[PDB]
């Protein structure tokens, strides 16, 4: 029902984890209250372990699992709780919730729960090896993270599985985090990594989520913990797959609430054990001070300290906890003043002088810090600050039984297990920079420092002193007991959590928002106690479901995210729309209030002073203020920076700016409040800068994003840009760097000297070579790039980024990251950016990125592309592009407008005897035929036709074919397409349309010489392909049966502008001159797509212009509903990870009840995509809606298969396609997708070409693909995109056809632009020359340079190179420039031909073919490959040379290499017949000789490689015969 | 220059330098119309205005050509900024010229700098600095090379343009006294050249390879003849961190300064 807005601020309980929602506490057994002078003490007796039950026996590490007995070095028998839990903890995936107090080793229970997953992955001669499973252990503290990292590394090394802290950058530590097994981290940290996308690969490889200190749900950051809990449970349920939750929580109530939250079985899965399981019986003096008086409180507390240390001054160890660093040693030496104003009475904690190691006490005297002044006496401290190994030597000193009294900080208690005979928390008051003011210290620290008052070994009956506030006193007793529920903190967090859930896709509608609440501990909390959670029993009983409370709460967060514009969520339906600002807030864990404020303030050219200003505008520290006393040094900080804070007055923002700039110049402060302030602002500066610059680069402010990136670099590397990047190599001397900068020896001219003249700069010649090491290790790159225009609005620019320095995995690591930016006239308008990374293997190696850059209607001088290291500051390199000599192409005039033609019926052609196969399919003609009939059928001249794929040029060329047949019975049409399987699609259609009806032989030739010689000229219609019609008819003059052909159809013509075009285009021009010779022209049917330069095709074909009817793709039989979906996730791993659910969304949104063609980038991956679609439409709980018919009638297609995935996928009606699948499988799959019982086909990238079965909505996913030559990905061709999209064709019934494509952020612009805009075709015969040159030279058509240039004079280059001079490499527009280019052309072609010694170049005039080129052209082989033959092969070789040479031809050099295929070929040639020397398995020739030998011995391989093998034999025999020749 | 507080009041003004650029007025006045007419792409004026400073004289060399079949228009498609140190009313640069790949097919059109303050005539320092650049480099021809001065007007950016006359070449070639009113300075040296804005084209900027353009912080790191390479990249803002080293490298802080306040929460990651 309609939503009602709320006020949710006061509905939080501030002071979380110190709230103590329980108002009354329960005393322990022997507890009482003692009254002193203004301060009270609670005397609390200690707890007793449970009474020993009969046959209740702990476990030894022997009578636990025999396998997991590894790593158990250092333990003899299992501790009571671990032995009470181990059986269930290991024997099944039953999830665990442990309830106990500190001192048991809950780490040891989680360790058994993890040995469960260990024993889940095993083998005999193979190990626990971590290529199977991953798990995660999460605790909220990074001190404990380092501790458990050191511990988990050593302990779980004995299984060989590496565990590490998940502390790396998302892309910097992803390759190395893929090699690691189960890891350790924090709740918020793991949440950040997953919401960023680092977990997108580790998920579904994850079995065990262990959570230590799980009671932290009551904490401040609890929203991350609980949101992640919800994520785990919901996605596990949404997938129907499980993940185990093994949590260990302090003894407290709400155990069953959290058990329903963890979905663990409290039946046999949970546990209960109160504080009596704590090792050392903890007797507690919880004494508070009740007065307000502050100057007197700073004495009264010291007095309680004095008396408590008088209590310990005997045989004991007193460990004091305080909330600062210098207090460790300031309360110390005050105990010195105490025992020394006691007149050395109460001092001398020993028996006497030489007693108690006074010799060691004096012998270890001089130390790092001011510890010495006390350490001569019996007082000491602890903290991380003093030195590096100082806290080590203090903790081990106390463990060596000599430190009777130590005072220290919360980190020293969080750290290593340094226990105490008695501990005392003093004051319990912390100054929170997160709260900006006084806060009762956290409860996890309470438990942590309270488990060190008394030890398992060193102390028996723990004495625990808490000197505190007599307000929070009773709460401190409820904390000494297990009285508190584990409350959730949702209310303050809600809006960012909900926005982020929608930003990743876990809430599509406010429906799914209520679904987010229905799985959270918050709604579960209120399901226990809405009376506690602000919803009365009256409303809660009138609305049981709490879906009312979910509608109230969730809707308010939605409205707030709307008000800040980080969401776009219409109130009507419940659904939402996300933005880049919201994405930055989610990805950096930022709030959308100050995020939207910054978005509103930051303008285009807002200065760097403005950037640090809107940074001080971070309302995460909205409680930042001015310190009254510290306002004196605040101005000092306002004086020492170059970029002044003067824009304001001494105030909160002034504090932000000045503290930040000081701590950025690495300033220290005397005041501790100010120190923590700077610390906090600079530590949140990470997220501030990251989100700011993220939205900036997503927007396109060029110099502004540069300035913000510089600010982020200064925040990251803790230093500014005018201070050398040299300070990023830390083993390097400050004085060295300073002398290099004194005389600024530029960062440019530093390798201009050698390590003699390098050290000549600052005259330090014992350090010059190390300096050069640092220089050459700082990643530094060069690059080269080529720009050639497509049209005045498009210029394609390919950049190879090379490194001019060397990398080391101790400096650059496993990867290098640097952003390159293509920018316009004033470095303010940003064209497009690429975030390029040098891999581990790819260091020093050229990386190629190409881009088509804008310049529509332009006469401007140039553009830039700056490539600067992301991580490294002041590390860059510029890529200019100057357009002095850049000229435009010719702009295309508008296309021939689609006239108004009344629909033509099949009664147009009066030959019903021919229309017999036409009247049956379609009643009416499409606009293309209705316009082009009067040019094609009732006309006999050549014709050029542009129309989009899916329009029907089939009937256009059929009109001409039937016309020529009616002219003469046997008169022949040579139809040729650029694709073999698509020409076979033409075969299987046209042969059945014509020969069974018209009796005329219609066939499709093949590569075989004699076969074609007998077949061709015998039939009426002959189907051919590019090489098919090149190799043959290269013998044209004596080729009689090709000479008597009536007409020629070039179908799919604009293929010329792509690869494998020059072959067909050469056939076109050659056959043209042949028709000129034949004295009877052969009508030329050019049938292709929407063409910009269709006029050039028309000129190359010689057809009339008032008959040449060219249309744009906008005139297509069915229009395209066009949708494009970007990707700002660079790595295809997380990209394809989150490409699944939005695919289903756009499917159901475009056309829910229609067929779906899911073009997937792999034959391997379409199963993955359709399966994930099934498991997510399982979330869309309506299963098998893509199945429209019954299970039992579909069975006879299931009885004829093997593959086990198709069973389920097609029984649910989605299904996928592949190459190795059965031929009858492909046929039956087309059958099911056509009949529409399985209204979906998930199809490989390679399948759309010869695909005659269309779909309803076409969606392309991952428009790139992976090739092993660059060992990387490359984007799809324009005709290929058009094909995979237009293979949605539904003209008979549907009113539209739909094309949606998910592309990368890089390719978004060119993809959107050239989807519907017109595509040209240009010259590549100038690129590939020697083929036709050698062949026609032997065939005696190319007999002189004059005839060569004459063939160049009827070519396609002749038009294209002059029409578009940027790609022609000639800057000239005239006939003299055409002369220079043509001279260069024939000269260099026959030049290389005579250079390889393949032909005869006589007197410098004549050109004739000799033996080498003769055999090459004959065998239809490469002239380069033939020179490789001639100059590798000799008389000495056996098949040992034959195999190497035969695979070393270019005839197979287009062959591919697949994902991690280099292990395959190497581990195959391991035992294959013939090996190689230092070979590559990324090598085409090594791979091809390997497959040749493999097949010659006939070993068992995969069909994926046997297809390659058969293809290799298809071009092997010809090469081998030419080799014998 | 105070370098400490006039430093930051000037920089916090320099924080706003991008509001300037979208308010322009041009010197509309008498044209002799047989001298060249210069084409300004608004982008380079965007960058010029933004990266400058509110006192320090900052300048650059112009690069561009004449179009085919109509020389009388000289379109400037390149603004180069050089190492330097400027005054508040005169900018001093190295003598030696920019030359580079994209610099091949263009000639130097002259040079363009900023001006805090206004007057409707050319500085004697302007005429003489250019006449002494032309005293050495005949690549600068008399009927080809200009000076454009960009006054920062209240709510506007104004750009006055001049070319030198041969008599101005004469007095500048002579000039020894560069004072604010040298003897023999008069109208008789300068002449205003035709300039206009045009939205048809985007050009590029230029910056030294081993430096940035702004040494105004480093008047000792500058020289009369000191040589330089070039590259294609953006100038850094006048008050950029990079040429702002000693204010940011003024570091006298110690390790023990963290030993206090030794509570070490991260609570995140």
């Amino acid at each position: 029902a309609p939503r009602q807005v709320l006020d949710l601020e006061d509905l939080v309980f501030t002071q979380g984890s110190h709230f103590m929602a329980n108002k009354r506490c329960q005393l322990p057994d022997g507890s009482f209250r003692r009254q002193r002078k203004g301060y009270e003490e609670v005397h609390v007796p200690a707890l007793k372990p449970k009474p020993f039950g009969s046959e209740e026996q702990l476990l030894p590490v022997e009578k636990l699992p025999k396998y997991a007995q590894a790593g158990f070095e250092g333990f003899k028998t299992l501790n009571r709780i671990q032995s009470k839990l181990y059986r269930a903890a290991l024997e099944t995936d039953e999830n665990l919730l442990l309830c106990a107090p500190t001192g048991a080793g809950k780490t040891n229970v989680a360790l058994m729960c993890m040995l469960r997953e260990i024993g889940k992955h095993i083998n005999m001669d193979g190990t626990i090896n971590v290529d199977d499973f991953k798990i995660i252990y999460i605790a909220p503290m990074r001190s404990l993270v380092q501790e458990m990292v050191g511990s988990f590394g050593k302990r779980l090394a004995t299984y060989g599985i590496t565990v590490a802290e998940l502390t790396g950058d998302h892309q910097l530590c992803k390759e190395e985090i893929s090699a690691t097994q189960i890891i350790v981290c924090t709740p918020e940290k793991w949440d950040i990594i997953t919401r960023k996308g680092g977990e997108r690969t580790y998920t579904q490889l994850v079995r065990l989520i262990i959570l230590d200190e799980i009671h932290l749900l009551h904490d401040d950051r609890g929203p991350v913990l609980e949101a992640l809990v919800a994520r785990a449970i919901r996605n596990i349920e949404m997938t129907q797959e499980d993940v185990r939750l093994i949590g260990l929580s302090a003894t407290l109530p709400n155990y069953e609430d959290v058990a329903t939250f963890l979905r663990v079985d409290p039946a046999k899965g949970l546990f209960y054990f109160d504080n009596s399981f704590r090792p050392v019986p903890l007797e507690q003096t919880y004494v508070g001070i009740t007065e307000k008086k502050a100057i007197k409180r700073f004495q009264i507390m010291n007095e309680i300290v004095y008396e408590k240390i008088m209590e310990h001054a005997g045989k004991n160890q007193v460990l004091v906890f305080v909330h600062s660093r210098k207090e460790t040693g300031k309360t110390a030496r005050a105990i010195r003043d105490m025992c020394l104003e006691k007149d050395t009475l109460g001092l001398f904690l020993r028996e006497g002088s030489a007693s108690t190691e006074v010799l060691r006490t004096e012998a270890e005297q001089c130390k790092n810090l001011e510890l010495k002044d006390l350490l001569p006496y019996g007082f000491a401290i602890h903290h991380a600050g003093m030195t590096r190994v100082d806290r080590t030597l203090v903790e081990d000193l106390f463990a060596d039984k000599h430190i009777q009294v130590l005072v220290s900080t919360a980190t020293l208690a969080w750290g290593v297990n340094l226990p105490a005979h008695t501990v005392i928390i003093k004051g319990t008051q912390v100054y929170s920079p997160e709260k900006g003011r006084w806060t009762e210290l956290g409860a996890l620290d309470i438990l942590q420092m309270l488990g060190r008052a008394g030890r398992p070994q060193y102390d028996t009956k723990g004495e625990g002193i808490l000197i505190t506030s007599h307000g929070e006193l009773q709460y401190y007793l409820s904390l000494l007991n297990q009285q508190l529920p584990i409350e959730s903190q949702m209310v303050s967090k809600l809006p960012d959590m909900l926005n982020a859930e929608i930003v990743l896709g876990n809430v599509q509608n406010a429906k799914d928002a209520v679904n987010w609440l229905g799985y959270a501990y918050l709604y579960i909390r209120m399901l226990r106690s809405p009376t506690l959670y602000g919803i009365s029993h009256d409303d809660l009983k009138g609305d049981p479901l709490l879906d009312q409370r979910r509608l109230d709460l969730v809707h308010t967060a939605a409205l707030m995210l709307d008000k800040n514009n980080l969401v776009k969520y219409d109130k009507k339906t419940g659904n939402f729309q996300v933005t880049e600002l919201g994405r930055i807030a989610s990805h950096y864990y930022i709030t959308n209030d100050t995020v939207q404020t910054y978005n509103q303030l930051l303008k285009p050219t807002l200065s760097e002073i403005e950037l640090f200003r809107v940074f001080s505008l971070s309302s995460e520290f909205k409680n930042i203020t001015v310190r009254e006393e510290e306002k004196l040094e605040l101005q000092k900080l306002l004086e020492r920076v170059p970029i002044p804070v003067k824009e304001s007055i001494e105030e909160p923002s002034a504090k932000i700016n000045v503290l930040l700039q000081a701590f950025i110049s690495q300033l220290k402060l005397e005041g501790f409040a100010l120190m923590a302030d700077m610390v906090y602002v600079t530590q949140s500066a990470g997220r501030l800068m990251r989100a700011i610059f993220e939205i900036v680069l997503n927007r396109g402010w060029a110099q502004l994003t540069d300035k913000t990136l510089n600010l982020c670099k200064m925040i990251d590397k803790r230093m500014w840009q005018s201070m050398c990047p040299l300070r990023q190599f830390r083993k390097l001397p400050e004085e060295v760097v300073k002398k290099i900068e004194k005389k600024n020896f530029p960062f440019e001219r530093l390798y201009d000297l050698n390590h003699n003249e390098i050290g000549e700069l600052i005259r330090m010649p014992k350090m010059g070579k190390t300096i050069h090491k640092y220089v050459h290790l700082f990643p530094k790159l060069e690059l080269s790039v080529h720009l050639q225009p497509i049209t005045r609005s498009t210029l394609k620019v390919e950049l190879t980024i090379t490194p001019d320095f060397q990398w080391d995995e101790k400096v650059h690591g496993s990867s290098e990251a640097f952003w390159i930016l293509v920018e316009d006239v004033d470095s303010e308008v940003i064209l497009h950016h690429e975030y390029f990374l040098l891999k581990a293997k790819y260091a020093q190696d050229e990386h190629l990125i190409t881009f088509f850059v804008p310049v529509f209607e332009p006469l401007p001088p140039q553009y830039f592309i700056r490539v600067v290291s992301d991580r490294w500051l002041s590390c860059e390199t510029q890529l200019p592009v100057s357009f002095r000599h850049l000229i435009l192409p010719e702009k295309y005039p508008p296309p021939t407008e689609l006239l108004d033609l009344q629909p033509l019926p099949v009664s147009a052609l009066r030959n019903s005897a021919f229309e017999s196969l036409y009247q049956d399919k379609f009643p009416f003609f499409n606009p293309i035929q209705t316009q082009v009939f009067n040019t094609v059928y009732n006309s006999d001249d050549n014709v050029f036709v542009g129309a989009p794929t899916g329009s029907g040029k089939t009937i256009c060329a059929e009109f001409a074919i039937l016309r020529m047949l009616l002219q003469s019975s046997e008169g022949r049409c040579v139809y040729i397409t650029p694709m073999e399987a698509l020409a076979e699609q033409v075969y299987m259609d046209w042969y059945e349309k014509f020969q069974d009806r018209l009796n005329k032989k219609v066939v499709l030739l093949t590569g075989e010489t004699s076969t074609d010689l007998k077949l061709l000229g015998k039939g009426n219609i002959i189907i051919s392909t590019p090489e098919k019609w090149d190799i043959l008819s290269r013998r044209w003059k004596q080729r009689k049966n090709v000479q008597n052909i009536n007409l020629f159809v070039v179908d799919e013509v604009h293929l010329i502008g792509g690869e494998n075009g020059p072959v067909l285009e050469v056939i076109c021009s050659r056959m043209r001159y042949i028709s000129s010779q034949i004295e009877r022209p052969i009508r030329i049917v050019a049938l292709s797509s929407s063409l910009s330069n269709a006029k050039d095709v028309a000129h190359w074909l010689g057809c009339s212009a008032t008959s040449t009817f060219n249309f744009h793709p906008n005139v297509r039989p069915v229009p395209l509903e066009l949708h494009i979906q970007g990707f700002n996730i660079s790595h295809t791993q997380t990209r394809l990870l989150s490409m699944a659910k939005p695919v289903y969304h756009a499917i159901t949104k475009h056309s829910p009840k229609k067929p779906v063609i899911v073009f997937v980038p792999s034959r391997k991956q379409t199963r993955l995509t359709a399966i994930d679609i099934l498991t997510t439409c399982a979330a869309d709980i309506q299963r098998q809606r893509f199945l429209h018919c019954t299970e039992k009638d579909l069975i006879p297609y299931l009885e004829k298969l093997s593959d086990s995935t198709l069973k389920e996928t097609l029984l649910n009606g989605v299904g996928y396609l592949h190459e190795g699948l059965s031929p009858m499988e492909r046929r039956l799959v087309e059958q099911l997708f056509s009949s529409g019982a399985i209204q979906v086909v998930v199809a490989s990238r390679s399948l759309c070409w010869g695909m005659n079965v269309a779909a309803h909505l076409v969606i392309i996913m991952d428009t790139q693909y992976y090739n092993g030559k660059i060992h990387a990905y490359v984007d799809y061709p324009i005709y290929d995109v058009l094909q995979m999209v237009g293979h949605a064709n539904r003209p008979l019934q549907d009113d539209e056809g739909r094309c949606v494509i998910m592309c990368q952020g890089s390719k978004k612009d060119f993809f959107k632009k050239f989807l519907y805009e017109p595509l040209p075709v240009e010259s590549h015969l100038d690129h590939c020359m020697h083929d036709h040159f050698n062949a026609e030279i032997v065939t005696k058509t190319i007999e002189n340079k004059q005839d060569a240039v004459d063939y160049l004079t009827w070519t396609f280059l002749y038009r294209r190179m002059t029409q578009n001079p940027n790609y022609y490499n000639l800057q000239g527009i005239s006939h003299r420039h055409l002369s220079d280019h043509l001279s260069e052309l024939v000269e260099q072609t026959l030049s290389d031909l005579e250079q390889s010694k393949c032909i005869s170049i006589e007197d410098e005039m004549d050109v004739a073919p000799l033996n080498l080129g003769m055999i090459a052209a004959y065998y239809y082989i490469n002239y380069t490959t033939i020179e490789l033959f001639s100059m590798s092969l000799n008389a000495k070789t056996k098949v040992r040379g034959l195999i190497e040479i035969i695979s070393n031809a270019a005839e197979y050099e287009n062959i591919p290499i697949r994902h991690h295929e280099d292990n395959l070929l190497r581990q195959l040639a391991q035992k294959v017949p013939h090996k190689l020397n230092n070979p590559k398995f990324n090598d085409p020739h090594v791979k091809t000789n390997l497959l040749l030998q493999a097949h010659l011995s006939r070993m068992q391989l995969s069909a994926e490689l046997q297809s390659d093998t058969e293809e290799i034999l298809s071009k092997a025999i010809r090469l081998i015969q030419a080799c014998v020749d | 220059f105070s370098s400490k507080t006039e430093w930051r009041v000037r920089a916090i003004s320099a924080a706003n330098l991008h509001l300037r650029t979208n308010h322009i007025y041009v010197s509309s006045d008498d044209i002799k119309e047989t001298g060249y007419t210069y084409i300004l792409p608004k982008n380079v004026l965007k960058k010029f205005i933004c990266i400058s400073d509110l006192r320090a004289q900052i300048a650059g060399y112009l690069y561009g050509v004449s179009p085919p079949d109509n020389p009388q228009v000289k379109e400037i498609r390149c603004i180069v900024m050089v190492p330097q140190w400027g005054t508040h009313q005169t900018v001093h640069l190295p003598g030696q010229l920019p030359q580079h790949e994209y610099l091949k097919e263009m000639e130097p059109l002259g040079w363009i700098h900023t001006q805090p303050n206004e007057s409707p005539q050319l500085s004697p320092q302007d005429v003489t600095t250019h006449a002494k650049i032309m005293a050495d480099n005949p690549s600068w021809d008399g009927e080809k090379t200009i000076i454009i001065t960009c006054s920062f007007t209240p709510g506007s950016c104004t750009l006055t343009a001049y070319k030198l006359t041969p008599s101005g070449y004469e007095w500048g070639r002579q000039n020894t006294d560069k004072g604010n009113n040298p003897k023999g300075y008069l109208p008789s040296h300068y002449e205003r050249v035709q300039m206009l804005l045009s939205d048809r084209f985007l050009g590029f900027f230029m910056v030294p390879a081993q430096s940035s353009w702004n040494y105004n912080f480093m008047g000792v790191r500058h020289d009369p003849n000191m040589k330089y390479e070039l590259q294609l990249a953006n100038p850094k803002e006048f008050y950029h961190e990079v040429h702002r080293p000693s204010h940011f490298l003024n570091f006298a802080l110690l390790q023990e300064g963290e030993v206090y306040s030794a509570d070490r929460e991260d609570l995140y990651a």
